[PDB]
C-alpha cells in the first residue's frame, strides 16, 4: 500500500478537495458519517489510501484543510461530507489574506505553516509508507498561492524524497479575476518551479470552455467544473486505488512524463463527456475515447495542442478494455498527429489500465500532457507581469507585507528561461 | 506419531503360570490408532510390556471372557477398568437367545454363517430337544389362542437348536435380522431374511428370537444358565468327531465349516460348543502327544475360545471315519491346496497348528472322542 | 469424433454466458 | 463496537494485540487449519527380523522348491552326496 | 445496480469454470508417469548424503587432509 | 524428481505465473485448493507433478515458484482470487514501495532490501528440493521490478548456485506499440547484466503476441490474459517431457547443449503451432507437415523480425501429442531441402527433436483447441539482431540530450552505466554479425 | 569395491548468507513519533 | 527419582512458571485443579511426571516449584489465577516490600531476610526428593529479585547441596528494548556471581523471541504470554528426556559433559524449531532435514548475536517425535559439510543427538500447530560475546559519569563491587576470545 496525504489551501482548493473527497467516497461507499455502506469489497481492500484507520467502523479521510478566513470552514463544514472530517486539521486565520501571496506568506504565513506542518507532521509519521503529498491549491488567490507555496517548500525541507502532485488552479486568461493576478500567478509559479515533483495544472476558462462546448446543461456556473477536476484526480490516482492489467502510481507517472527536472507541468483531460441527450446515442468505445480525450476541445488547460508539441501523454484508463485497443490507439494517435509529437522521444504515450471503471459507465479516460504549449500560458503571466510591473502598481502592498522588487525580477527570471527552456526542447531536432 | 496421552482401552488380563500355580494379574492396554498393546503388572510394580506392536491383538475381539495369545502366553480378559472402555464398548451391547426351529435345522449352518457375517458373537450354542418340558419358557405367550399349543407340539417335535448370541445393538439388530414375525410379510417387505428365506406360514418359522430385556435373562439362564440341566442330542453310534478350531470360529468361517459338510453330503446329529480348559484340551490330545512335535501348539491353540463339536453320520455307511477324513483331508493346509484342493483345511486353513477343523485320525477313536466331548464333558 | 463436439459444446456455452453478460450490462445501462 | 464487514479488513491491519494476523482474503473458507497432524509420516521399513532370517519353510514346500529348482544344468550334473 | 466484480468473476478469465471443470479423457491415461520401482530406488537413495563410510585410500596423496592433526 | 524451480518477478512475470499455474494444474489434475481427486488418481505412486509441485502431509500439492512483485497489488489479487490455498502463505512474497518503471531504482534501492527475504524463500526451496535441474523465470524488460530486481535475482542465482541452469522467459518491447517511455533505457541496462548471467532467454514480443491472436485464433480484442494463457502454453510445451515419458525426452540440459554454440548466442525464439481456434481446427487436418510448416511460415515468431533475413543455426522441435518420428523427420527433410529456410554453413544438421506422447491441455474456455498433436519450434537464428538494432536506435535517440537520465542518478545510478551497457550490446551484435557471416 | 556414490547437491549454506535486516510481511511499520 | 525442583524466582520468572506448568499439566494430563482425569479409572506404574509432580496419597499431584518474589501481586495473581488448587500454598513465597529494579535490595537487604525460610522450602522439597538431578532456576537479568535475591538464592545453594546440577534460564536485556535503565548495572552485578556458581545458563532475548513470532508466528503484537508459551517449550523439550522415555536421550548429566569443554564456557543458546503456525505448516512438509536447519537459521537466535561473528564449540540436537536417527545422521551430514557452518578447530565431532518419541501438545486457544516432529538446538558459540560487549559499553557509558550509582552505594553495597564485576565480565570476554582462535 502507497499512502498519499491531501492537502487543500485557499477557499477554491478547499472546495475542490471537498469535491474531491466525496467523489472518492461515494466510490469507496463511505456516508458522510464514516460508516461504509458499500456493497463491494473493492471499495475497501485498499481504503487506507486516503483514509486513516479509526476506531468503530468509522473511516477519517487524511486531509489538511489551510485558509485564513473561517467563513470557508463554517460554509464547506455545513456542506456535504463536513462531519467526516476532523476539527483537528481545521486550522484558519482570523485576518484574510485578500488574495495576497506577500501577506500569506510572511505576515500570516509562518505563523500558520508552524501548525499546519505539525498536522502534518501527525498525519505522516503516523502514516507507515507515505508515497506522496496531493496538495490542489489555487494559483492567484490567497491561501492558495503564498501559502501552499511555502508549504511545498516547508515539505521539501522535511521530506526531501517524497513525490507530490499539486495542481495549482490557474485563472482564466481573459476578463480580470483579480487586480493583483499576474503578481499572484508569477509568485507562485516561481516556486512551481522550485520542488514541485509533478504539478497538473488545470485553466478556468478552458473548464468553462470544456463544459459549454461539451456537456452544456446550460450555465456552467462551478459545481460542474469541480465534478471534473475530481473526476480527473481520482482517474490520476485509481491505480493505488483499484487494481488493474498495468498500474501506474504517482512516482511511475513522475517518472514516464518528466523527462527533464522542470518539466513537470501537465495539462490534464478526461473522458468520455457525453451530454445527457447523446449518453444513449454514443456507442463508448476506445476508439472515439480516445478520439475525445485527444481532441484539443477537450483541454482544461487554455493553450491550444495544435500550436505545441507533446512531449509526454499518459493515459490512464478505467474499465472493460483490451491492451491490444489500448497501445494500437496510443499508436495511431502518434502516426496521424505525428507533427505534434516530439521526435527524439519514441512512445511518448504512457498507459496505465484500472478494471474497475466508475459507476455509471462502460470506460473511462483520464488525459495527462506535458505539452510545449502550456509556455504560452507562462509567456502570457510573463507578459502581464511586466505590463503591471513597469508602471509599479500594487506592489507597495507585497513591499509592505516583507517583499522586493529583486524577488520580483527573480522570479520573471527563471520563469521565462523556463519558457525558453520549453521552446529550446520543442524546437530541438533529432539530429 | 506416537505419544502418551492416546486413546487407551485398559483392562485387566489374568494368566496362569505353567509353574507356580496362581493366576498372575496384568493391566492390559490396548492403544488403537496404531494397534499397540501396553501391560502393567498390578503388584511387583514394575515393567512388564512397552509399546511395541502385535498382530493377534485385534481391536474386533476383546469381549471379556477371551483369550489373547500376547507373546506366546494364554492372557484371559477377566473384567473390565477403564470406564472409557465402559462407555465404549459396554454401551448398547445386550446378549439375546436365537433358537432354531425343527424345521430350520436342515439350514442351521446357513443361519450360522448369517450370524457370523452380521456379527453375532457366540458365548454358548447347544442342541437339545426340549422334551414335552418347552412351555416353561412359554410361560408367557399361554392360554390366549391355541398357538400356545401349536407352539409346545412344534418345540417337542424335532430338534432345537440354542444359540446365546451378544453383539452391539442387541434384541433389535437380531430382530431386524430375523424380519417381522411372519414369512408372508417377510417376503413381501424384507425378503432377506431367515425367516423369509427359510421358514413357513406362522408358529412355523425359522427362529425364535428373544423378546426384550430380562426375558433375554430369563431364556439365556433357562438354557445356558448354571442350574440349567438339557442334555445333547448324542446318540454314540457310527459317527465321527469334528472340531472346528477357535481360530475359525475368531475369523467367523466356523458357519461356512458347518455349511460346507451339511452341503457335501453327511449330517450333524449333536452341536455344542466347548470353552475347553489346558487340562481338557491335554486329555483330548492324549493320542497326539509324542508322535508329532506341534502337540503343544495344537493344545494352546484349542485352548483359545470357543470349541464348536460336531457330531458327524452319514446316510451311505461304508467307512464314516474314513470318509469324513477324505472330505476333511489333509492336514497340512498347503498339502490340502495343493493336492484335493475341494477339501476342508484348503477351504478354511491356514497353517497345520490352525487346521480350523480337526477330525478323527484312527477309525477306532472317533467314538472315544465323541463320548469325550458329548458324555463326559456335558 | 466426440472430444471435438464436447468441445464445440463447451465453446457454446461460454460465448452463451458473454452473450448473457452483455445483455445484462445493457439492462444495467438501461 | 467495529461492525464485522469492516472488522474483516480491520483484522488485517490493525488487529487485537493476541491473535495471529489474517488476511482479508482467505476468511470465510472452512479454517480446518489445526487438528492435522502437519508433517511427512517416516517411510515404511520392512524390519530386519525377516529379511535377514526369514519365516522357516515348510519340508513340502521346500520339497516343492527343490522340484522347481530341479531339471538345471548346476543343480542336475552335480548333487551333494551323489552323481549325476 | 450491481458492483463491478473482480478478474477472477469474468467470462475470459483466470480462475472461472476451474472446478466444475476436469481433463477427463487427456491425463486419466498411462502417459503420465508413474512412481515405479525405479524411481523410488532414485529418490530412496536422498537419505545418503554425505554418510557414507567411503573413506580415501592411504596410497592417495589427499590423506594429510583428512588427517591434518597426525 | 525432475524438479523446476520457478520464480516470476514483477507485474508480468506474475501474471505469466497466473496462468502457468492455472494451466498446471490442469494438467496435472490438481484442484485449485490444493488436494487431488480421488477418482482422477490413478495410483498413489503418480510422479507428474513433483517437477512443479511438492505433496505436504494430505495431498496439498503446492507449486515450487515464488511470486515477487513490489508494489502489492497483483500479489494480492492473487491472494484474494481462486488459487489463494494453492500457494504458501509466505512465498508470495511484497514490498510496499514499488520501483515504477526505473532500473536503478529496482537495483540500488528498495530494491535491495527483499531482496535477502525472496532468495532465502528460494534458498529454503532448494532446500526441499533434491533434483533441481533448472530456474525458470519470468520477467519483462519494460522495466522497474522485472528489470533491476531481476537482474540482481540473476548475479545471485549465478554466484550462489553454480552451474545450474536458469532459463529465462522475459517479455520483449514491441518495435512500435509500448506501454512505458524509459523501457529503452531499461531494457539496455537489465540485457548488459542477464547477459554474463542468463542460459536460454526468451524474447516475446507483445506486438507478435497481438496480430497472432488477431490472425490466428481470430480473437478482435485479445488481452493479457490470451498473452498469458498463450505463454503458458509455450512454456508447458517445453517442460512437458520432464514430467511425461516420450518416445525422444529432452531435458534442460540437452536442449541447451542442443541449442546454444556459443556462451554468448543464448537468445532463441519461440513459436507454437497450431495457435488455431476450435472452429478452424474442426475443418482442417493438421498433419505434421502443415504443424511444421506453421512453426517455418515467417508471419508466426514471437519477436517481431522475420527469419529469412537471417540463417537457422539451431532448431529444438519439441513435438507433443500423437505424433510419429517419421511424419516429423519427413518433415525435417521436407524443411531442408526447401530453400527459403536458410541454414548457416557450419551446421549440417540442426535440429534437436523430443516427441512427448502426452497431448496438450485447454483452460475451460480460452481460445487454443484441444488438438491432438503440437510442436515447439526453437529458433536459434540471427534474425533478433534486428529486434537489438531498433532498440539501440530507440536508446541512442532518446540518450542523445540526456533524457530521463535525472531519475536513475538520483536513484544512485552513475552516468557511465548507459554507455556500458551501450558498448556491450553493441559487442553482442557484432559477435552476431561475425557468427552469422 | 565400495566406491563413492556420486554428490547429489550442494545446496547454499544458510550461516553467511544472512536475511535478517528485513520488516516482516505486511504489519504496518511501527510508527515512529 | 531423576526429579527437578524449578525455582522461578522475579517477576519474569513466576510468568514463565505458570506458563510453563500449563504446559507439564497439558503434556501429563493433569487437569488445573490436581488431579489426573484419565476419565477417572488410570494410573499406577505410569512414573513419567516423577520429574515435575510429586505424588499424594490422595492422587493429587503437586508440582516441584518454588514461586518466589519479594513484591506481592505476580504471584498472588497466580494464587488467584486459575492454577490455584494446583500448587502447594506454602511454596508461594512472597515479601512484602519490592526490589525495585536495585541489586543490593537482594543481596544486601530485604531479600536476605527471606533467603532463610525460601533456602528451609527448598529444603523440604529435596527431603521429599528421593535423588534430585539438578535446579532449574527461572530468572531475569533485568533487575531487583531477579538478579539480586536470585544470585544470593544461587550462592545459597551453592554452599548448601553440592554437586548437584544447577541451570538457570536466564532473561537477557535486548540490544534496543529496555524496559528499565539500570539493567546493564543489574546484569553486569549479576554475571560476577553467576559465572562460578553456575554449570549452564541458558540464553534468551525478548527482542529475539520478539522477532521469531513476528515472522513465523506473524503476531503483530507479540505479548509475554506467547514468549513465555515458547520459553516453555524449550524447558519441555529439555526435560522430556529426563520424562517421556524413547530412543537415544540426552539429560542433565550428557548434555554438560558434550556442551561445557572448559569451566567458564557455560552460556548456550536454545532455539527452538518449528516455531509455526497452522496455516504456515499446512503448506509445509516439516522434514528432519529442514527442521535441523531451521535451528542454523541467523534469523532463529533467541539471542540477539550474530552466529557468523564465532565459531561453535558444541551443539545438542534434541529430536522429538517421529524422528529416526537415519534422518538424524543425514541431517547432521549435511551440516558438517556445508563449510561455512564455521565449527572449532579442536572439535572435530561436534553433535550431541538426543532423540524421543513424544511429540510436542499445543496449549489450548495457543499459536504453534501440533507438528510431529520438534528439534531443540543448545548451540555454545562465541559468538554471545557481542552481546557482552554491547552490555560492557553500556556499562562504561553510564559509569562514566557516575549515574545511578548512590542507590547501590547507599544501600549496602560498595563502591569496587561494580569494577571488580566489569573486570570479571573483561576477564570472561578475553577468555572467549582466546579459545574461539
Ligand atoms: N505478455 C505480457 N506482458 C505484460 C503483462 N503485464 C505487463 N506486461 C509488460 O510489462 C510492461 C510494463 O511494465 P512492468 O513489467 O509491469 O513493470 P514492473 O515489472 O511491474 O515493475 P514496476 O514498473 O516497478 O512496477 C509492459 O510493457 C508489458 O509489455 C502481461 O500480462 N502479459
Ligand atoms: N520473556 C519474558 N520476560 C519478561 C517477562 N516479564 C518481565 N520480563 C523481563 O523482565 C525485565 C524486567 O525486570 P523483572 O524481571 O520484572 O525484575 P524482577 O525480577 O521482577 O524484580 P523487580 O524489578 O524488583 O520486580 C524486562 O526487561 C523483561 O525483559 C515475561 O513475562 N516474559
Ligand atoms: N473551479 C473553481 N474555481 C474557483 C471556485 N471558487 C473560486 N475559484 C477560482 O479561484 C479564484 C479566486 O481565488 P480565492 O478563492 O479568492 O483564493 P483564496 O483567497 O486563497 O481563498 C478565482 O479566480 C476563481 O476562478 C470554485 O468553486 N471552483
Ligand atoms: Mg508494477
Ligand atoms: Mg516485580
Amino acid at each position: 500500500m502507497r499512502e498519499i496525504v491531501h492537502m487543500q489551501a485557499g477557499q477554491c482548493g478547499n472546495q475542490i478537495g471537498a469535491k474531491f473527497w466525496e467523489v472518492i467516497s461515494d466510490e469507496h461507499g463511505i456516508d458522510p458519517t464514516g460508516t461504509y455502506h458499500g456493497d463491494s469489497d473493492l471499495q475497501l481492500e485498499r481504503i487506507n489510501v486516503y483514509y486513516n484507520e479509526a476506531t468503530g467502523g468509522k473511516y477519517v479521510p487524511r486531509a489538511v484543510l489551510v485558509d485564513l478566513e473561517p467563513g470557508t470552514m463554517d460554509s464547506v463544514r455545513s456542506g456535504p461530507f463536513g462531519q467526516i472530517f476532523r476539527p483537528d486539521n481545521f486550522v484558519f486565520g482570523q485576518s484574510g489574506a485578500g488574495n495576497n501571496w506577500a501577506k500569506g506568506h510572511y505576515t500570516e504565513g509562518a505563523e500558520l505553516v508552524d501548525s499546519v506542518l505539525d498536522v502534518v507532521r501527525k498525519e505522516a509519521e503516523s502514516c507507515d509508507c507515505l508515497q506522496g503529498f496531493q496538495l490542489t491549491h489555487s494559483l492567484g488567490g490567497g491561501t492558495g498561492s503564498g501559502m501552499g507555496t511555502l508549504l511545498i517548500s516547508k515539505i521539501r525541507e522535511e521530506y526531501p524524497d517524497r513525490i507530490m502532485n499539486t495542481f495549482s488552479v490557474v485563472p482564466s486568461p481573459k476578463v480580470s479575476d483579480t487586480v493583483v493576478e499576474p503578481y499572484n500567478a508569477t509568485l507562485s509559479v516561481h516556486q512551481l518551479v522550485e520542488n514541485t515533483d509533478e504539478t497538473y495544472c488545470i485553466d478556468n476558462e478552458a473548464l468553462y470552455d470544456i463544459c459549454f462546448r461539451t456537456l452544456k446543461l446550460t450555465t456552467p456556473t462551478y459545481g460542474d467544473l469541480n465534478h471534473l477536476v475530481s473526476a480527473t484526480m481520482s482517474g490520476v490516482t485509481t491505480c493505488l486505488r483499484f487494481p488493474g492489467q498495468l498500474n501506474a502510481d504517482l512516482r511511475k507517472l513522475a517518472v514516464n512524463m518528466v523527462p527533464f527536472p522542470r518539466l513537470h507541468f501537465f495539462m490534464p483531460g478526461f473522458a468520455p463527456l457525453t451530454s445527457r441527450g447523446s449518453q444513449q446515442y454514443r456507442a463508448l468505445t476506445v476508439p472515439e475515447l480516445t478520439q475525445q480525450m485527444f481532441d484539443a476541445k477537450n483541454m482544461m488547460a487554455a493553450c491550444d495542442p495544435r500550436h505545441g508539441r507533446y512531449l509526454t501523454v499518459a493515459a490512464i484508463f478505467r474499465g472493460r478494455m483490451s491492451m491490444k485497443e489500448v497501445d494500437e490507439q496510443m499508436l495511431n494517435v502518434q502516426n496521424k498527429n505525428s507533427s505534434y509529437f516530439v521526435e527524439w522521444i519514441p512512445n511518448n504515450v504512457k498507459t496505465a489500465v484500472c478494471d474497475i471503471p466508475p459507476r455509471g459507465l462502460k470506460m473511462s479516460a483520464t488525459f495527462i500532457g506535458n505539452s510545449t504549449a502550456i509556455q504560452e500560458l507562462f509567456k502570457r503571466i510573463s507578459e502581464q507581469f511586466t505590463a503591471m510591473f513597469r508602471r509599479k502598481a500594487f506592489l507597495h502592498w507585497y513591499t509592505g507585507e516583507g517583499m522586493d522588487e529583486m524577488e520580483f525580477t527573480e522570479a520573471e527570471s527563471n520563469m521565462n528561461d523556463l519558457v525558453s527552456e520549453y521552446q529550446q526542447y520543442q524546437d530541438a531536432t533529432a539530429e | 506419531a506416537s505419544s502418551a496421552q492416546d486413546g487407551r482401552y485398559s483392562f485387566i488380563c489374568e494368566w496362569y503360570d505353567p509353574n507356580a500355580g496362581l493366576t498372575r494379574r496384568y493391566q492390559f492396554l490396548f492403544y488403537p490408532k496404531d494397534n499397540t498393546i501396553e501391560m502393567f503388572d498390578l503388584k511387583n510394580r514394575r515393567m512388564f510390556l512397552k509399546r511395541s506392536a502385535c498382530d493377534s491383538v485385534h481391536l474386533a475381539d476383546l469381549y471379556v471372557g477371551s483369550t489373547v495369545n500376547v507373546h506366546s502366553r494364554q492372557l484371559n480378559l477377566v473384567e473390565y477398568s477403564d470406564d472409557f472402555t465402559r462407555r465404549a464398548l459396554t454401551t448398547v451391547k445386550e446378549k439375546t437367545l436365537g433358537l432354531i426351529k425343527p424345521d430350520a435345522i436342515s439350514k442351521f449352518g446357513p443361519i450360522f454363517d448369517m450370524t457370523y457375517e452380521a456379527g453375532f458373537l457366540v458365548t454358548n450354542a447347544k442342541m437339545t430337544r426340549l422334551s414335552r418340558n418347552a412351555a416353561e419358557e412359554f410361560y408367557a405367550e399361554h392360554v390366549g389362542k391355541p398357538f400356545y399349543n401349536n407352539l409346545v407340539s412344534f418345540m417337542c417335535s424335532g430338534p432345537i437348536i440354542a444359540l446365546e448370541l451378544m453383539a452391539n445393538n442387541g434384541i433389535g439388530e437380531w430382530r431386524r435380522l430375523l424380519g417381522p414375525t411372519d414369512s408372508s410379510t417377510a417376503r413381501s417387505e424384507a425378503p432377506n431374511s431367515i425367516r423369509a428365506r427359510f421358514g413357513t406360514d406362522n408358529t412355523r418359522n425359522a427362529c425364535h428370537g428373544s423378546d426384550s430385556v430380562d426375558s433375554s435373562n430369563r431364556e439365556t439362564n433357562f438354557f445356558f444358565g448354571p442350574s440349567a440341566r438339557m442334555r445333547n442330542t448324542s446318540t454314540l453310534d457310527n459317527c465321527t468327531c469334528c472340531i472346528i478350531k477357535p481360530t475359525a470360529v475368531k475369523e467367523g468361517k466356523a458357519g461356512q465349516i458347518m455349511s460346507a459338510i451339511c452341503n457335501e453330503g453327511f449330517e450333524v446329529v449333536a452341536l455344542e460348543m466347548f470353552h475347553m480348559e489346558k487340562a481338557n484340551s491335554e486329555e483330548f490330545f492324549e493320542v497326539y502327544k509324542g508322535v508329532v512335535a506341534e502337540y503343544m501348539d495344537m493344545v494352546t491353540e484349542l485352548t483359545s475360545g470357543p470349541c464348536y463339536a460336531l457330531e458327524i453320520r452319514c446316510s451311505k455307511s461304508d467307512d464314516v471315519t474314513k470318509a469324513f477324513r477324505d472330505f476333511v483331508g489333509p492336514a497340512d493346509p498347503e498339502i490340502a491346496r495343493q493336492l484335493r484342493p475341494r477339501t476342508l483345511r484348503a477351504r478354511f486353513g491356514n497353517d497345520k497348528v490352525h487346521n480350523a477343523v480337526h477330525c478323527t485320525d484312527l477309525p477306532t477313536d472317533a467314538l472315544l472322542e465323541v463320548e469325550y466331548f458329548f458324555k463326559i464333558l456335558s | 469424433q466426440k472430444t471435438y463436439q464436447e468441445q464445440l459444446r463447451l465453446k457454446r456455452m461460454r460465448r452463451q454466458a458473454e452473450m448473457g453478460e452483455e445483455e445484462e450490462f445493457k439492462r444495467q445501462m438501461l | 463496537q467495529t461492525p464485522p464487514l469492516v472488522k474483516k479488513f480491520r483484522n488485517t491491519t490493525r488487529p487485537e494485540p493476541q491473535v495471529r494476523r489474517v488476511f482479508y482474503g482467505k476468511a470465510e473458507d472452512p479454517d480446518i487449519a489445526s487438528t492435522v497432524s502437519h508433517g511427512v509420516i517416516t517411510t515404511g521399513s520392512l524390519k530386519a527380523g525377516e529379511v535377514v532370517n526369514p519365516n522357516p519353510k515348510t519340508l513340502f514346500t521346500q520339497r516343492l522348491s527343490d522340484k522347481k529348482e530341479s531339471q538345471y544344468a548346476s543343480k542336475q550334473k552335480a548333487p551333494l552326496g551323489s552323481s549325476h | 445496480a450491481p458492483p463491478p466484480r473482480r478478474r477472477s468473476q469474468w467470462v475470459g478469465e483466470v480462475g472461472w469454470f476451474i472446478p466444475p471443470y476436469h481433463d477427463t479423457k487427456n491425463t486419466l491415461s498411462g502417459n503420465q508417469i508413474q512412481l515405479k520401482v525405479f524411481r523410488k530406488a532414485q529418490e530412496e537413495k536422498y537419505t545418503h548424503r554425505f554418510q557414507e563410510p567411503w573413506y580415501l585410500a592411504p596410497n592417495d596423496p589427499d590423506y594429510k587432509q583428512n588427517f591434518p592433526f597426525t | 524428481m525432475r524438479e523446476c524451480i520457478s520464480i516470476h518477478v514483477g507485474q508480468a512475470g506474475v501474471q505469466i505465473g497466473n496462468a502457468c499455474w492455472e494451466l498446471y494444474c490442469l494438467e496435472h489434475g490438481i484442484q485449485p485448493d490444493g488436494q487431488m481427486p480421488s477418482d482422477k488418481t490413478i495410483g498413489g505412486g503418480d510422479d507428474s507433478f513433483n517437477t512443479f509441485f511438492s505433496e505436504t502431509g494430505a495431498g496439498k500439492h503446492v507449486p515450487r515458484a515464488v511470486f515477487v512483485d513490489l508494489e502489492p497489488t497483483v500479489v494480492d489479487e492473487v491472494r484474494t482470487g481462486t488459487y489463494r490455498q494453492l500457494f504458501h502463505p509466505e512465498q508470495l512474497i511484497t514490498g510496499k514501495e514499488d520501483a515504477a518503471n526505473n532500473y536503478a531504482r529496482g537495483h540500488y534501492t528498495i530494491g535491495k532490501e527483499i531482496v535477502d527475504l525472496v532468495l532465502d524463500r528460494i534458498r529454503k526451496l532448494a532446500d526441499q528440493c533434491t533434483g533441481l535441474q533448472g530456474f525458470l523465470i519470468f520477467h519483462s524488460f519494460g522495466g522497474g521490478t522485472g528489470s533491476g530486481f531481476a537482474s540482481l535475482l540473476m548475479e545471485r542465482l549465478s554466484v550462489d548456485y553454480g552451474k545450474k541452469s536458469k532459463l529465462e522467459f522475459a517479455i520483449y518491447p514491441a518495435p512500435q506499440i509500448s506501454t512505458a517511455v524509459v523501457e529503452p533505457y531499461n531494457t539496455i541496462l537489465t540485457t548488459h547484466t542477464t547477459l554474463e548471467h542468463s542460459d536460454c532467454a526468451f524474447m516475446v514480443d507483445n506486438e507478435a503476441i497481438y496480430d497472432i491472436c488477431r490472425r490466428n485464433l481470430d480473437i478482435e480484442r485479445p488481452t493479457y490474459t490470451n498473452l498469458n494463457r498463450l505463454i503458458a502454453q509455450i512454456v508447458s510445451s517445453i517442460t512437458a517431457s520432464l514430467r511425461f515419458d516420450g518416445a525422444l525426452n529432452v531435458d534442460l540440459t540437452e536442449f541447451q547443449t542442443n541449442l546454444v554454440p556459443y556462451p554468448r548466442i543464448h537468445f532463441p525464439l519461440a513459436t507454437y503451432a497450431p495457435v488455431i481456434s476450435a472452429e478452424k481446427a474442426y475443418h482442417e487436418q493438421l498433419s505434421v507437415a502443415e504443424i511444421t510448416n506453421a512453426c517455418f511460415e515467417p508471419a508466426n515468431q514471437m519477436v517481431k523480425c522475420d527469419p529469412r533475413h537471417g540463417k537457422y543455426m539451431a532448431c529444438c522441435m519439441l513435438y507433443r501429442g500423437d505424433v510419429v518420428p517419421k511424419d516429423v523427420n519427413a518433415a525435417i527433410a521436407t524443411i531442408k531441402t526447401k530453400r527459403t529456410i536458410q541454414f548457416v554453413d557450419w551446421c549440417p544438421t540442426g535440429f534437436k527433436v523430443g516427441i512427448n506422447y502426452q497431448p496438450p491441455t485447454v483452460v475451460p474456455g480460452g481460445d487454443l483447441a484441444k488438438v491432438q498433436r503440437a510442436v515447439c519450434m526453437l529458433s536459434n537464428t540471427t534474425a533478433i539482431a534486428e529486434a537489438w538494432a531498433r532498440l539501440d536506435h530507440k536508446f541512442d535517440l532518446m540518450y542523445a540530450k540526456r533524457a530521463f537520465v535525472h531519475w536513475y542518478v538520483g536513484e544512485g545510478m552513475e552516468e557511465g552505466e548507459f554507455s556500458e551497457a551501450r558498448e556491450d550490446l553493441a559487442a553482442l551484435e557484432k559477435d552476431y554479425e561475425e557468427v552469422g557471416v | 569395491a565400495r566406491q563413492k556414490d556420486p554428490n547429489t547437491f550442494i545446496t547454499p549454506s544458510p550461516y553467511a548468507y544472512s536475511p535478517e535486516k528485513v520488516h516482516p510481511q505486511g504489519e504496518r511499520h511501527a510508527p515512529v513519533h
